[PDB]
């Protein structure tokens, strides 16, 4: 059972329901991985 | 480049010995747990190689099915337990390739079957700072070493 239940706290669970409603805008960073994923 | 990002192939022998991220822990689960765990069903394991055919592994990332509850609702998801980058390619992007290539895995799956995000494991504080650089909302209290990224976030970076 490692990490297949997460058992998140009101505050944490609140962030995850947040991430659902406003999903982040991939950065930077991110898209670069992605570029690199393409040409493999 | 030589290097390929594939599922472990259950009939293939991979050269893994030699492998030194270092971390002692991933190099051990690497050398003597990851092939029974993938083999059993335990996880899903995933390999960045040479593609040569003595396939000599340079790096890897497991993913399990998994779901949030909170306490006193459940989210179906993915979780990326383990991700390693062997020293020869470190400073080279790889680890950030690895989950990028994680998260269109979990984008596929999320299309055919419905996952709503991709969870990840953050032991110590430099690997909290690498998943938090790739936009990943890092969790409080008991949840610290977890952070998260929707699916929706996911399908924007493959689709923007
Ligand atoms: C903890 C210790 O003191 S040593 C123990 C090591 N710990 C671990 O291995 C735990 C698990 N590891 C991890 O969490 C991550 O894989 C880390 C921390 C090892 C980072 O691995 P890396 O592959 O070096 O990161 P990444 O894939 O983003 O690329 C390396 C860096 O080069 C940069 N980079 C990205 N693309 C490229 C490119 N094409 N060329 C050159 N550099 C690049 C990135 O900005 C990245 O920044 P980061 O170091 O902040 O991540
Ligand atoms: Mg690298």
């Amino acid at each position: 059972e490692q990490h297949r239940r997460v058992i998140l706290n009101e505050e944490s669970w609140t962030r995850v329901m947040d991430a659902l409603s406003n999903p982040p805008s991939p950065g930077e960073k991110l898209k670069r991985a992605a570029k690199r994923l393409q040409g493999m | 480049d030589d290097l390929t990002i594939e599922i472990l192939t259950d009939d293939a022998d991979y050269d893994l010995q030699r492998f030194d991220c270092g971390e002692e822990a991933l190099n051990l689960f690497l050398t003597t747990h990851l092939v029974r765990q993938h083999r059993n069903k335990i996880l899903r394991a995933y390999i960045l190689c040479r593609n040569t055919p003595e396939r000599q592994v340079l790096g890897y990332y497991t993913l399990c099915g998994s779901c949030f509850e909170r306490a006193a609702k459940n989210i179906p998801s993915v979780t990326l337990g383990r991700l390693a980058i062997d020293r020869s390619l470190q400073g080279q992007g790889w680890g950030a390739t690895l989950v990028a290539h994680a998260m269109n895995v979990v984008w596929s799956a999320s299309l055919a079957v419905g996952i709503h995000g991709l969870f990840v494991e953050a032991l110590n504080e430099k690997a909290h700072t690498f998943f938090k650089s790739l936009g990943f909302i890092p969790l409080v209290g008991e949840n610290e070493n977890a952070l998260f990224f929707p699916t929706k976030s996911i399908e924007l970076l493959f689709t923007q």
